């Protein structure tokens, strides 16, 4: 289509409207443009070309295959910068990609708390802000390949609330040990059982429990009695709650094995009170807490 | 009586057909017969004032619904019947619905037919939990357990007695068990829970589907994958999540990528098959998923929250339990859109 | 009023969920029209069937998760659904099947029905090694000539004619044509079966129906072998 | 095999969970089994006369 000067004189600069006069009349209105399908000449957009675009096109005054000025006439003097930045935004950061600005500042109790939050639908406040973890056992094993001994980094962890939940979690990594108690305390979580305490401080009565090879021996205790006991059990009884124990470990002493040992014997070998009573139709008084009572 | 209005219709289809079938006649004669002695003809003919009248009315009237139109934009059964002539014999589609006119009107006459089991009606008329007897659980053959040779001991209490090498269980509990667990999936249902029926013996699909569709939950027919409850986001992750209301329509907010990502497990889990299907019960298990299932006299009945026992190998006594279990669903289902409409 | 997020098929626990619901829609339609009849022209062998491939079927029946075995019963369901009477077929299949269908309708064929000539002539070229040639077939009496010579002069060999005569003798028209055979490159036997293979491209305009005969006679096949590079 | 303890004790399991924290949304199933408590006895039972004769 052919426009009249004053239209086109509105839109385009005064230094090119002499070029589109004479394109106007060297170009008759009823030519029959016909489009290439072997050469590609203008872009895949739509473009007028009025504008110099200070990425997509070349920059004014830098030296170049197609550079018009004269060699002793470009204008670019300082190369301690690049001379065109990305376009737009300035960035080219993929859709659902996040600049990693930041680096090593994650906490490990919140990438847990964050994946199983996704995975089992736990609370992720919970797992960061109520749970101790502590680490029972950390060693290297190995397996004997045909290339070589492979050593792998094993983790086993214990955490809880000191509110009557605990968890126990084991974790195997090849790369380094703090991959492995990440694992670790992954598992604990996801193993937190509730156990019943007495008076929230202690066991109800005495527990005599078999592990594999291990022989457990706990007894409850008074108030203010203190832990005293197997160090494995007292990392356990410190994130479970218990305050008052005693006991001792018989036989086998090995501490993976005291440590699962013992939180199924706080699960599988005690009995509350109310459960007690309610099973043989009785009931059960506390005579110590009677005797403090109005 | 007005017979005639489709006789009209048919005399301009009959006269259509001419036009085309002549239309294509002209199309091979070559233009040198015609065209010159055309041409010719107005060359020795002169326009009235009537022939100009369609001279331009023609040309508007094809300069306006011909050239400069819309292209494109931006009877109701068997549309596509070709009736035959009047003459001529029935074509085969004629006689297919001269067949199903017959079907619905003449092929049903002399008696109906009462007291017979249709396989088809325990999917689709299941009856309500209240209304089921031990006959009716007889007929459907759930009392059938397995050889007495294969006999999981800790099934005895749900045994009636042994007889044909096989045991029999007791109708009497199984009505019982199924009460309550019919009362659990109603109620989930009318808790908007995620209702998953599971079964992968051959021929259950049909069953497991139609019970999904009532309740508006969700079946497995194919394969349970490992891990789908305990390593949900490496398995389900991928698939589409939805919002939806109170009234079980989708709400069409589009979902933040975290919300797309969280694991999303069964309120209640229903196995045809749990022997077959150990590995759903334990992920059950570790998820805290509550499981309703089969108990045939070889299995083990601690396995589930709500064990029903009954003879899980035939597909009627399957698709009975199935569709009291599925109507049920749909009774909660049912009351909870009842309660939001008033 | 309130919301919940829950899965959107209710196939969302099987192992191909979208593969799975897909072809529960097509079932459900193969149980609603179960009564209506085939094509009897199933018999004869209708040549339409444009259905999507298995990696355009994977972009929405599970991706990776979509196995081979699942695709061919996802075409045994659309091929049934297809194959019904089209007479008493309804818009609800043709719906459900429209988007199965491979994309073909924004573009267009590129061959033109031939045709002879101003002067009745059918051209066509054939090739062979490094040979090529242009035959030019007019109804006649059988004169042939081969770059201005004639064919016994130009070819010496008897085999060589009797492969220049071939297509001709398939359709029993040895002395109802007039050929003018142009031919360059290579030597003897490739012209002579260059133009032999043209010929037989050119006889096809005189009577389409033969087409056939001559395909199953090999004349039609343009002939790959050429001298190889030892590697 | 051995009697299960975990499937039957959903509820009480799942109880800890919202008790403590680790769980801050109680499940839908949640109020319908704790209405209909499963049967946990899985006793082996005495019978003193056969139905039959
Ligand atoms: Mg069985």
């Amino acid at each position: 289509q052919h426009y009249d000067e004053s239209l086109l004189s509105r839109y385009y600069p005064e230094s090119l409207l002499k070029s589109i006069k004479l394109a106007q009349q060297t170009i008759p209105e009823d030519t029959k443009f016909r489009v290439s399908r072997n050469v590609e000449f203008a872009p895949p957009y739509l473009d007028d070309f009025t504008k110099i675009h200070p990425f997509w096109d070349y920059k004014p005054g830098m030296p170049h295959l197609h550079a018009q000025e004269e060699n002793n006439n470009f204008s670019i003097f300082r190369w301690d910068q690049v001379q065109q930045p990305l376009p737009g935004e300035g960035n080219i950061l993929p859709p659902g990609v996040s600049l990693p600005n930041d680096g090593g500042r994650k906490s490990k109790s919140a990438d847990v708390a964050a994946g199983l939050h996704k995975q089992t639908g736990v609370d992720p406040d919970y797992i960061t802000r109520k749970l101790t973890m502590k680490p029972l056992v950390m060693k290297r094993v190995s397996n004997q390949t045909g290339k070589g001994k492979i050593a792998s980094f094993y983790a086993l962890v214990v955490v809880g609330d000191k509110n009557g939940m605990v968890g126990l979690g084991e974790g195997k990594s090849r790369e380094e040990m703090s991959k492995a108690i990440f694992k670790a305390h992954w598992d604990a979580v996801r193993n937190l059982k509730e156990i019943p305490r007495y008076e929230n401080r202690t066991i109800y009565g005495d527990i005599d429990f078999r592990y594999h090879g291990v022989k457990l021996h706990l007894r409850s205790a008074k108030p203010g009695f203190g832990l005293r006991v197997n160090h494995v059990i007292f990392e356990i009884c410190e994130c479970a709650g218990i305050k008052d124990l005693s006991g001792k470990v018989y036989k086998s002493r090995n501490d993976m094995n005291i440590a699962k040992g013992t939180i199924e014997a706080f699960t599988k070998a005690q009995k509350t009170l109310d459960e007690v009573a309610l099973g043989r139709g009785k009931k059960l008084v506390d005579v110590r807490k009677v005797y403090y009572s109005s | 009586p007005n017979n005639n209005d489709e006789v009209m219709l048919l005399q301009q289809k009959l006269l259509y057909d001419e036009i085309r079938s002549e239309l294509k006649s002209l199309s091979q004669v070559p233009e040198d017969e015609i065209l010159p002695e055309l041409k010719k003809s107005l060359e020795q003919d002169k326009l009235s004032d009537k022939e100009q009248q369609l001279e331009a009315e023609l040309s508007d009237f094809f300069r306006n619904y011909a050239l400069l139109n819309k292209l494109f934009d931006s009877t109701k059964p068997y549309p596509n019947l070709i009736p035959s002539a009047n003459d001529k014999p029935y074509s085969s589609q004629e006689l297919f619905l001269r067949q199903l006119n017959h079907s619905m009107r003449t092929a049903k006459l002399g008696a109906t037919i009462s007291k017979v089991y249709y396989p088809h009606k325990d999917i689709f008329y299941p009856p309500l939990p209240e209304n089921i007897t031990v006959e009716s659980l007889m007929s459907a053959g759930v009392h059938l357990g397995q050889s007495t040779s294969l006999w999981r001991s800790s099934t005895q209490s749900y045994i009636y007695g042994e007889y044909k090498g096989i045991h029999i269980i007791d109708l009497n509990q199984t009505l019982s068990y199924l009460k309550r667990a019919a009362k659990v999936v109603e109620g989930v249902s009318e808790s908007g829970g995620i209702i998953l029926f599971l079964g992968t013996r051959q021929g259950q699909k049909r069953g497991l589907e139609e019970a999904a569709k009532k309740t508006h939950g969700y079946y497995v027919s194919t394969r349970w994958i490992p891990g789908t409850l305990t390593n949900s986001t490496e398995i389900s992750g991928i698939w589409e999540k939805q919002e939806i209301d109170s009234n079980d329509n989708p709400t069409e907010r589009a979902l933040s990528p975290n919300e797309t990502s969280k694991q999303v497990k069964p309120d209640l889990l229903v196995v045809l098959n749990p022997t077959e299907n150990r590995n759903a019960l334990l992920e059950a298990i570790k998820s805290r998923v509550p499981t309703i299932a089969i108990i045939d006299t070889d299995s083990e009945p601690s396995l589930v929250t709500y064990p029903i026992p009954g003879n899980d190998d035939s597909l009627r006594s399957v698709n009975f339990l199935l569709g009291v279990l599925a109507r049920a669903g749909q009774r909660g289902l049912q009351n909870r859109l009842a309660r939001n409409n008033e | 009023l309130p919301r919940r997020i829950v899965p959107k098929l209710a196939t969302f626990y099987s192992a191909n969920p979208n593969h799975e619901d897909r072809i529960n829609r097509l079932e459900r339609l193969l149980r609603k029209y179960i009564k209506l009849p085939s094509q009897n022209n199933n018999e004869a062998q209708q040549t339409k069937a444009p259905w999507i491939s298995f990696d355009e079927y994977a972009l929405i029946g599970g991706g990776t998760k979509l196995k081979p075995t699942q695709y061919t019963q996802l075409l045994y369901m659309l091929n049934k659904l297809h194959n019904i009477d089209p007479q008493l077929t309804n818009d609800e299949i043709t719906s459900e099947l429209s988007q199965y269908y491979k994309k073909s309708s924004m573009l267009s064929n590129n061959i033109k029905i031939k045709t002879l000539d101003e002067f009745g002539r059918s051209i066509a070229v054939g090739k062979r090694k490094s040979s090529t040639a242009k035959v030019f077939v007019v109804r006649g009496t059988g004169e042939i000539l081969v770059n201005g010579r004639q064919l016994n002069d130009y070819f010496l060999k008897m085999k060589d004619r009797e492969s220049i005569m071939y297509p001709l003798q398939v359709i029993e028209s040895v002395g109802k044509y007039n050929i003018f055979a142009t031919t360059s490159g290579g030597g003897p036997t490739g012209q002579a079966e260059s133009i032999m293979h043209a010929i037989a491209k050119a006889l096809v305009v005189f009577n389409p129906l033969l087409k056939s005969r001559l395909h199953k006679a090999g004349v039609l096949t343009r002939d790959y072998r050429h001298v190889e590079r030892k590697k | 095999m051995k009697i299960q303890t975990n499937a039957v004790n959903v509820l009480q399991r799942t109880s800890a969970y919202l008790k403590s924290g680790l769980l801050k949304e109680t499940p839908a199933w949640y109020n319908v089994v704790a209405s209909i408590p499963p049967s946990t006895k899985f006793t082996r039972e005495p019978r003193f006369k056969n139905p039959s004769n």
